[PDB]
């Protein structure tokens, strides 16, 4: 446990000395349907011909990560992400490039964005969200052990697999620092106040973000809400935040502790660091160690009709992956 | 009530990541 994390900090230090490279190539897979897209580039459903298994490829345009100034986060992404092993985090499996695109390959999590399901039912009960709750819990420690902030806690980054449990996913803003960082980054709603104010930060701006993702998942609303982000950000620093009728105290307790705008007074950042969070009330009833072990019989279950499945997945635009005759940006990625 | 005020907002569906 306490010793746990002793071993697998040391695989982690391996690979983020020495990240593996070119593990594949893209006429190993055949191209399938897109599962989601983004700024520079989407993630779709693709079929390795050797084997039969489906994954989920990553597709970054290069010349759009250099135009939008992400080269490093970019490179941070995958050097972090190729590192990881935790039941919580999507695997990463193969990874390269060519002369246009930056590829990565992961495990397929079938059950689809926890956030499509969060918006169709509404909101889920306590326990429900307790569940959850539990695994970003451990994840985060896991993750802030080997120095990493995470930087992008949201529904939208989170997907449910076949056992109803999550994996995180998207580690484009992760990174390895000791001290504080400076990047205006994440999602509008989610972010701490302190990255708002620009006055440098730490890992507590996770413990922030999980009081968000906690609240919205019981409210089936974020606490700061409006139409454009600018308003939301006057919201946010200014802490003031109002619950559901239907919360229990607990839950309003352990919300008003991870909410605090003051970093000296926030859970996750005292002196016991995340045990004040695993020791709170609402917590009781979890049992850590069948979480990680995955023993704990899931509250819900996506429908699955079979690998390959993208039912539950919004459909979008298809486009034709295009790679030129001549590198682009070979210097820039070189490490990749 | 909060939740029709969310409901009536521009941002229920997916969000996306800000860089700056
Ligand atoms: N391993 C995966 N399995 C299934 N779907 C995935 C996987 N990874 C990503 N996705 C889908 O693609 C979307 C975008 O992936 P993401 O990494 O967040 O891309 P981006 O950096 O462009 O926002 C996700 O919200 C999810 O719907
Ligand atoms: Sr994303
Ligand atoms: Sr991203």
């Amino acid at each position: 446990v306490k010793e746990f994390l002793a071993k697998a900090k040391e695989d982690f230090l391996k690979k983020w000395e020495t990240p593996s490279q070119n593990t594949a190539q893209l006429d190993q897979f055949d191209r399938i349907k897109t599962l989601g897209t983004g700024s520079f580039g989407r993630v779709m459903l693709v079929k390795h011909k050797e084997s039969g298994n489906h994954y989920a490829m990553k597709i970054l345009d290069k010349q759009k990560v250099v135009k939008l100034k992400q080269i490093e986060h970019t490179l941070n992404e995958k050097r972090i992400l190729q590192a990881v092993n935790f039941p919580f985090l999507v695997k990463l499996e193969f990874s390269f490039k060519d002369n246009s695109n930056l590829y990565m390959v992961m495990e397929y999590v079938a059950g689809g964005e926890m956030f499509s399901h969060l918006r169709r039912i509404g909101r889920f009960s306590e326990p429900h969200a307790r569940f959850y709750a539990a695994q970003i819990v451990l994840t985060f420690e896991y993750l802030h052990s080997l120095d990493l902030i995470y930087r992008d806690l949201k529904p939208e980054n989170l997907l449910i697999d076949q056992q109803g449990y999550i994996q995180v996913t998207d580690f484009g803003f992760a990174k390895r620092v000791k001290g504080r960082t400076w990047t205006l980054c994440g999602t509008p709603e989610y972010l701490a106040p302190e990255i708002i104010l620009s006055k440098g930060y730490n890992k507590a701006v996770d413990w922030w973000a999980l009081g968000v993702l906690i609240y919205e998942m019981a409210a089936g609303y974020p606490p700061f809400f409006a139409d454009q982000p600018i308003q939301i950000y006057e919201k946010i620093v200014s802490g003031k935040v109002r619950f559901p009728s239907h919360f229990s105290s607990d839950l309003k307790d352990l919300l008003r502790n991870l909410l605090q705008v003051d970093l000296t007074k926030r859970f996750g950042n005292l002196k016991n660091g995340v045990n004040d969070i695993k020791n709170h009330k609402w917590f009781a009833t979890t049992d850590w160690i069948a979480i990680y072990q995955r023993k704990v019989e899931a509250p819900f279950i996506p429908k699955f009709k079979g690998p390959g499945d993208t039912s539950n997945f919004d459909d979008y635009e298809e486009e034709e992956i295009r790679v030129s005759i001549n590198e682009k940006c070979g210097k820039e990625f070189t490490e990749f | 009530t909060t939740y029709a005020d969310f409901i009536a907002s521009g941002r229920t569906g997916r969000r996306a990541s800000i860089h700056d």
